[PDB]
RNA sequence: AUAGGUUUGGUCCUAGCCUUUCUAUUAGCUCUUAGUAAGAUUACACAUGCAAGCAUCCCCGUUCCAGUGAGUUCACCCUCUAAAUC
């Protein structure tokens, strides 16, 4: 695509952006939606981080974490 | 590379050839090429119907938790398929494109009922 | 070998190829093969054969025809034994050729 | 209570019922061929290898599981009416994992009536083959499996590969295995090579299905021709046990048969050619009186 | 609700794990704000150009 | 023939014959052997003959030889934490030495089984990938489903003649 | 490494000249009212803010 | 921890001429990949020791530096495993030049 | 036309015997190593070329996955690999429909191929999990209740509804309309 | 390499060169259809068209994609740790 330095073109010297006709309660109903959707999402972001966060933890320390860890180095002694 | 500024994206790459599409779930940097540096394959979508019918598509649904869990942002058509699957809310726009066939179908009854 | 009724064997020769040595040590080998009865009665063992295709089944082919040995066969670790290098790097796969397996006619 | 397929005394019998031939379990197949390995033993080693190659011979005998059939299942999760009329073909998905056993791990299907129905068996059986191929399983079911095939090969003796066909192909609990298997069965009772499924592993299976649903006649038949006799009377224990309510029973454990009375009984009660094993009880013990006075 | 397939497995899982519990899987949902389309942000999370 | 006395400790199924796969705390070997003397015979052995065995496996542990330094053949073992194991070997074997080590500092075999389970965790049968890493390169292939155009010609509901 | 310092030096007196010379809010977000077009940036404004 | 890879290493001492540093040359075994004989081969480390204590000729066991100290040292010393000359028996604490014990063991 | 009856007439024990088809052949080519691919077609056009192949020299030998004799003929006995084209001389053409008739036979019963004896697909034969059992229904299944509420459309107030239209007036489009239901 | 041709008056040995195989580009001569892969020689000079918008004004993006092979051990592992996404 191009750069910050491309000379920009006629046919865009001048292009209105007329925007898109809006309807009425598709845009609130959608809104409604959208807002709930981003809702429910985040609260599933929101557990898979904490259990992303909980293999993480218990791998590193966790109760056979520290089993396997004394008897490798009881075996050892 | 590096690419500055961005994040993970659960997204489709294209991998099939001419009139034969198919979709790789991907987990790959936003900033990549589509077909390019994935950091994991996380399943695939066949988009083409079989023999008997059934475009199948599959999902590492573990691996995909935890990507999600670790910063992946979802792309619109891979939040359509996990809401057609179930591991994810329908979304919206695929509701709302519903409605407006539901209603676009009607705009026809009613003119061919008045045609006949 | 189509002469002698030998139907499926590896063969490379090297060096200098003479036909009138060539046949010579073929016929000078293949005279001075060791049979597996004569291999038998020489270690006073049982020769037995173990295929991969038909599995961990032990296939006696030649007993000895006088007593049996009762003292086992001595498990030399580390066999001192000549490899060839050809043999070892076809093995290794590190013998890159464009001439060896290739589609030949019928034997 | 009964017991099943695996229980230590029924598995034990259908065991010695079986056989080890070890030239008939390690056979020559036609396989890509390797120079064959030499080697120079005494006895003691030969017979140490002889050992390890029954003991290989049993694992390679071990024996496949006979199962009940599986319930169809239909199961709606969820159901769409607002997606309902939208996509044109049904979706199907796999969570492909790694560590869920394949009978664990979710596959479902989105139809177009808007149903998130659970996938059914055999889409389940040829998802898992997609996503998770297996050596000798081919999604599209084998054309030999049909009536014309199946009997081609039945003419041609194969049963073995038959059931060995069916093993890759189909699932134990599936009705298709179920189906061929018990085909199979009735094809060499009705004609009849016990000697062919013989040291096979599917033999204990041809055994519980015939006792279960009972036509040991011919079981009972070879059994004695071939001068297989401990393993006649530990059939007749085995039907026995099976069915305890049957007349044959109730006259075994009244007349106390211990060995050969245990199966004139089973003549005398139930056998439906009972004659016939009557009278090759007759010809055995004719040819036994001969031995005997050869002895 | 969770989603349908999400909750099947959660209610597989623990039905697996064992004890019963067939309780409904309910996620808290009030942590959540609900942070309109109107609010604004900061200045210095923002840049001038 | 190939070149030395013994060609078989050259061959690379020789190399990976061993069975010593030193724990992640050792960092030196230092294999301190007498090269006459009746007792050091199991320590010139297992030097002449082990040695390359252990460094295949182990591929970062330092291993030192020294000659005829002491009276007496050792080994030691410099370990992480900062242990000097002591291990002398006079009027043993090469196959004793070669147990004694997988007993004291070697990894065992459920160690090695689980490390090579986490390995084939990566190969994964379902991933579509090109036949480097992968088993399928497209679905174009699984019976059943749509062929690849090359191979069998698509109905005319592709573009161009639509 | 050959060291980059030409490059060090124009990154710096570039960074000078940025925080020195920064074009002010007068002259940035001013607006010709009557073509809507803002100067200095060239650009006009969406159809939602005329 | 540490940001120097080599974590342990055992050497032998080079050169003392630098202060309070002693030039150290680990030999380790590399695999040539078409002989498959190993051969030794050798990095030359820098250790600092602080009371000049090793001499040219020494084996010494040199572990890591939190962070390197110049250029070239990332190591120190941690023991004179074995001193020119100077070697006691580690199996018996005994001296011994080589091959013989200056002092008995059955003492 | 129907094959399986040349091989078990005279004609074929008068020009072959007891001996392969293909074991009469040579091609002709450069000397020393031969091409690594037979032709493509000895007949081309409906004209045979100079050496015809051992398939091609005698119109009768048909192919197809009941000609077992020939096929077996072509296949290898002591190992289950298909003879390649150099091997037995000939083209490509027959080559591949010789491959499919031997893989005809093979899935038709008529060609004896080993087939290893399988171990189980899986450890545990249980049926007893929520994938291959019932799940308790949802309280909007066991209801008519849509999952998740936000799916049904719901006319919010025309207060919102004329703030909407007091944002978004001039390009403002049409009314609403309740979706439908039964779509036809 | 399953190897072959060639030193001589002839033989044996050593040996180079070439042949037989597979691929790629170009040249000659000549070429029916359909599908699909791939497609400057030049880091030489470029006419002309297009390739960066979005957006209630801020920002954000134009630092990416796409291209080339000039230069060339800045690509890998570990430690440490700054933008960045949660
Ligand atoms: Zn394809
Ligand atoms: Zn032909």
């Amino acid at each position: 695509r191009k750069t910050r330095h491309d000379p920009l073109a006629k046919s865009k010297i001048e292009r209105v952006n007329m925007p898109p006709a809006v309807d009425p309660a598709e845009f609130f109903v959608l809104m409604e939606r959208y807002q709930h959707y981003r809702q429910t999402v985040r609260a599933l972001r929101m557990e898979f981080v904490s259990e992303v966060q909980r293999k993480v933890h218990e791998a590193r320390a966790g109760v056979l974490a520290e089993r396997k860890a004394l008897k490798d180095a009881a075996e050892h002694r | 590379k590096a690419y500055r500024g961005g994040h993970l994206t659960i997204r489709l790459a294209l991998g099939g050839c001419t009139n034969r599409p198919f979709y790789r779930i991907v987990a790959a940097h936003n900033k990549c090429p589509r077909d390019g540096r994935f950091v994991e394959q996380l399943g695939s979508y066949d988009p083409l119907p079989n023999s008997h019918g059934e475009k199948l598509v599959a999902l590492n649904l573990d691996r995909i938790r935890h990507w999600i869990g670790c910063g992946a942002h979802l792309s619109k058509p891979m939040e359509k398929l996990l809401g057609l699957a179930g591991f994810f809310p329908l979304h919206p726009m695929m509701i709302t494109n519903a409605e407006r066939l539901r209603r676009k179908r009607a705009r026809e009854v009613l003119l061919a009922s008045q045609k006949t | 070998c189509r002469l002698i009724g030998i139907k499926d064997m590896y063969a490379k020769v090297s060096g200098s190829i003479n036909m009138l040595s060539l046949t010579q040590g073929l016929f000078r080998g293949l005279s001075r093969q060791e049979t597996h009865q004569q291999l038998a009665d020489k270690k006073g063992l049982h020769v037995v054969e173990i295929r991969e295709e038909c599995g961990p089944l032990p296939i006696v082919v030649a007993s000895p025809r006088g007593p049996l040995r009762k003292d086992p066969e001595p498990e030399d670790e580390v066999p001192d034994v000549k490899l060839d290098w050809e043999d070892v790097k076809t093995a290794q796969g590190m013998k890159r050729s464009v001439w060896s397996n290739l589609k030949r006619a019928a034997t | 209570k009964k017991p099943t397929f695996m229980d230590e005394e029924v598995q034990s019998i259908l065991t010695k019922m079986t056989g080890l031939n070890l030239q008939k379990t390690f056979k020559p197949a036609i396989q890509e061929l390797k120079p064959p390995t030499y080697k120079l033993m005494t006895q003691a080693q030969l017979e140490e290898a002889t050992r390890q190659a029954v003991e290989a011979a049993k694992v390679r005998l071990k024996m496949p599981p006979v199962l009940e059939e599986r319930v169809p299942i239909n199961d709606v999760l969820a159901e769409d009416k607002i997606l309902e009329g939208t996509e044109t073909t049904k979706y199907v998905f796999t969570d492909i994992s790694y560590s869920i056993p394949h009978r664990e791990r979710f596959i479902v299907v989105r139809e177009p009536s808007g149903t998130l129905r659970k996938a059914s068996w055999e889409e389940r059986d040829r998802m898992i083959q997609v996503y998770f191929p297996k050596e000798g399983r081919k999604i599209l079911t084998p054309i030999i499996f049909k009536e014309e095939n199946l009997r081609t090969m039945y003419s041609q003796d194969r049963h073995v590969d038959v059931l060995n066909l069916c093993f890759a192909q189909f699932e134990p609990d599936s009705t298709e295995y179920i189906k061929v298997h018990h085909k199979t069965y009735e094809d060499i009772d009705k004609r009849g090579k016990y000697d062919l499924l013989r040291s096979t592993r599917y033999f204990g299976g041809m055994v519980w299905y015939f006792v279960n649903n009972k036509k040991i006649d011919g079981l009972l038949i070879d059994q004695i021709q071939r001068d297989l006799i401990d393993d006649a009377t530990n059939l007749v224990q085995l039907y026995h046990v099976l069915h305890p309510d049957g007349q044959s029973a109730q006259g075994a454990k009244d007349q106390a048969a211990e060995g050969i009375n245990l199966i004139k009984v089973f003549a005398k009660t139930e056998a439906q050619k009972g004659a016939y094993i009557e009278l090759t009880l007759q010809t055995y013990q004719e040819a036994l009186s001969r031995h005997s006075a050869a002895s | 609700p969770y989603p349908p397939l999400l909750r099947a497995m959660i209610i597989a899982e623990r039905q697996k794990n064992g004890d019963t519990s067939t309780e409904e899987p309910m996620l808290n949902v009030q942590r959540i704000r609900m942070e309109p389309w109107d609010y604004p942000a900061k200045q210095e999370d923002k840049g001038r150009a | 023939p190939m070149k030395g006395r013994f060609p078989i400790r050259r061959t690379l199924q020789y190399l990976s014959q061993g069975n010593v796969v030193f724990k992640d705390s050792v960092k030196v070997m230092t294999v301190n052997y007498n090269t006459h003397g009746e007792l050091g015979e199991g320590a010139r052995k297992f030097v002449f003959f082990n040695i390359p065995q252990i460094q295949y496996k182990n591929p970062w542990v330092q291993i030192m030889m020294f000659k005829n330094m002491t009276p007496s053949p050792f080994l030691r073992f410099y370990l992480d934490s900062g242990e000097q194991v002591l291990v002398d070997v006079e009027t043993k074997s090469n196959k004793e030495i070669m147990e004694h080590i997988r007993k004291i500092l070697g990894k065992n075999e459920e160690t090695l089984r689980e490390e090579e389970e986490e390995k084939k965790q990566l190969s994964h049968p379902a991933n579509f990938g090109p036949r480097k890493y992968c088993l399928r390169e497209c679905i174009c292939e699984v019976e059943g489903q749509v062929p690849c155009p090359s191979l069998v010609p698509l109905p005319k509901e592709m573009r161009g003649k639509y | 490494v050959r060291p980059r310092l030409i490059a060090e030096l124009a990154r710096r007196v570039r960074a000078l000249r940025e925080q020195l010379n920064r074009p002010r809010d007068s002259q940035l977000y001013a607006v010709d009212y009557e073509t809507l077009t803002r100067p200095f940036s060239g650009r006009r404004l969406p159809v939602r803010a005329w | 921890r540490s940001s120097v890879h080599a974590r342990w290493i055992v050497g032998k001492v080079i050169g003392t001429k630098m202060q309070k540093t002693a030039k150290v040359r680990v030999t380790r075994l590399v695999l040539d990949p078409y002989l498959l004989k190993y051969f030794n081969k050798r990095k030359t480390y820098f250790a600092h020791d602080a009371l000049q204590q090793c001499t040219v000729g020494d084996i010494v066991l040199l572990r890591a530096l939190p962070v390197p100290r110049a250029k070239h040292v990332k190591h120190e010393l941690a023991e004179i495993v074995f001193k020119v000359g100077k070697v006691i028996d580690p199996v018996t604490g005994k001296p011994c030049a080589g091959t013989t014990y200056l002092e008995s063991p059955l003492s | 036309d129907e094959p399986w009856k040349y091989l078990e007439s005279e004609e074929y024990q008068e020009r072959y015997g007891s001996r392969p088809v293909w074991a009469d052949y040579r091609r002709n080519h450069k000397g020393g190593v031969p091409p690594q691919r037979t032709r493509k077609t000895c007949i081309r056009r409906n004209k045979v070329v100079g050496n015809p192949c051992p398939i091609c020299r005698d119109h009768k030998l048909h192919v197809d996955f009941r000609n077992v004799k020939l096929l077996e003929q072509f296949v290898c006995a002591h190992t289950g690999i298909i003879f390649y084209a150099p091997y037995t001389g000939v083209c490509v053409k027959q080559h591949k429909r010789l491959t499919q008739a031997i893989q005809k036979a093979r899935d038709h019963g008529l060609l004896i191929y080993h087939i290893p004896q399988v171990e189980p697909r899986d450890l545990d034969f249980s049926t007893s999990h929520g994938a291959v059992s019932a799940t308790p229904p949802a309280p909007t299944l066991v209801s008519g209740d849509p999952w998740y509420p936000w799916y049904n459309w719901k006319q919010p107030p025309e207060r919102e509804l004329s703030r909407l239209r007091r944002l978004y007036q001039g390009h403002l489009q049409e009314e609403s309309g309740p979706p439908p239901e039964s779509m036809p």
